[PDB]
């Protein structure tokens, strides 16, 4: 009867190679969304960015805007 | 009205944060997708229950994933490629313009001098797919052929350079054989030629240019002058003699 | 002056787009996390076939 427990294995076996090809399955699709973070963080970075640059010239010109006031007088 | 300019050029203080915008490397995970890939052929072969069905069906399967996998890393690199070009235009056309002042400023605003906006150039890129090649990866001809070669280890396969190719391949007659041509026992550590599609197994070629620097292909002596450095792994022959000694294997006990 | 209130606006965009990159952040490394979760469980899994293997191999 022994010649029964090489095919339960043998099934189990065919079970968990099916379970890998559906994980792999979901490894690509979780792939897919991991681009998508990435895109996604590139993306907001570039406003901040842009945002930020934006900023620093407005602190120049405000800088240099005082100035010829502090010293008119 | 319009108190803020469309855009002005890169600051000096922002050098840094300009310099460090890049898309996240993905490297390592795809290097990890395809590993995880590989391995899921090797124990697919390795233990599959015993043949008539051939596997057609797992190798559709994990070839449907195998390529969505490679269309996704192909747009990654495209991706990069066009971030670091955008960038790099950026940065020439930002350094053209003048830095900005009190009289700069307002030509800002009003739109006598413009600077380049990165955030526009960026969702205006190329965007076009795939604009790679369709490169013959190693793990891409063993899924091809797997499943013609699992129903008949020794069909003879015809010239395949670009896999991926939904179609069927044109199965000559006759059948290969999984016996090295320079021990003329089956194969053990199989070596395929680069320049010439011959297969040597390890110690055959080892040995035959044991001493020397080139000789001629063994094979017929095919013209190719060749060394060790040519011969590469069979994946594809020990997948042949692979699965004959499975075959032999199951023959005996089943 | 004539800026005090537009560099106000500016200034807090900037603050606000900050917060975004460092939710984006967290967002995307939680990503790269869920997927190594499955290389994981591909690689458990792989152990379980080679067992059962060996056990057959052993006929029982
Ligand atoms: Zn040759």
């Amino acid at each position: 009867d022994v010649s029964q427990k090489i095919k339960d294995i043998d099934d189990q076996i065919q079970q968990l190679l099916l379970k890998q090809r559906h994980l792999l399955s979901k490894m690509a699709s979780s792939m897919k969304s991991l681009k998508n973070c990435q895109k996604e963080l590139i993306s907001t970075q570039i406003l901040q960015f842009e945002a930020q640059n934006m900023d620093v010239s407005m602190n120049d010109v405000i800088g240099f805007f005082n100035e010829r006031e502090a010293d008119l007088k | 009205d319009n108190p803020i300019p469309k855009s002005v050029p890169l600051h000096p203080k922002s050098g840094k944060y300009f310099h460090n915008l890049h898309a996240r490397d993905l490297s390592n995970i795809y290097q990890q997708c395809y590993k995880q890939i590989d391995e899921t052929i090797n124990q697919l072969v390795d233990s599959t229950s015993p043949s008539t069905i051939g596997i057609e069906e797992q190798v559709a399967d994990i070839t449907s994933t195998y390529k969505l996998l490679s269309t996704y890393e192909s747009e990654s690199n495209s991706f990069d490629e066009h971030i670091k070009d955008l960038k790099k235009n950026f940065k020439q056309s930002s350094d053209a313009c003048p830095q900005i002042d009190l009289s700069t400023w307002d030509k800002y605003r009003t739109g006598e001098l413009t600077a380049p906006k990165l955030s526009e150039l960026y969702l205006n890129m190329p965007t076009p797919e795939p604009a790679t090649m369709v490169n013959n990866t190693d793990t891409l001809k063993i899924l091809k052929v797997l499943p013609y070669i699992w129903n008949d280890p020794t069909c003879v396969i015809p010239d395949l350079q670009n896999p991926a190719d939904e179609d069927d391949l044109q199965i000559e007659g006759g059948k290969i054989e999984l016996t090295c041509p320079i021990t003329c026992k089956p194969y053990e550590a199989p070596l395929i030629s680069r320049k010439c599609n011959h297969v040597f197994d390890r110690d055959g070629i080892q040995n035959y240019l044991q001493g020397y620097t080139t000789r001629d292909c063994p094979q017929a002596a095919c013209s190719q002058v060749v060394s060790m450095r040519d011969f590469v792994r069979d994946p594809i022959m020990e997948l042949r003699c692979k699965i004959a000694k499975m075959k032999e294997s199951q023959e005996q006990d089943k | 002056k004539p800026f005090a209130n537009t560099k106000k606006t500016l200034e807090n965009q900037v603050e606000e787009l900050t917060e975004k990159c460092s939710l984006k952040t967290d967002e995307f490394l939680k990503a790269k996390e869920k997927i190594n979760e499955i290389f994981e469980k591909l690689n458990t899994i792989r152990d379980e076939v080679i067992k059962k293997k060996n056990q057959n191999e052993y006929y029982r």
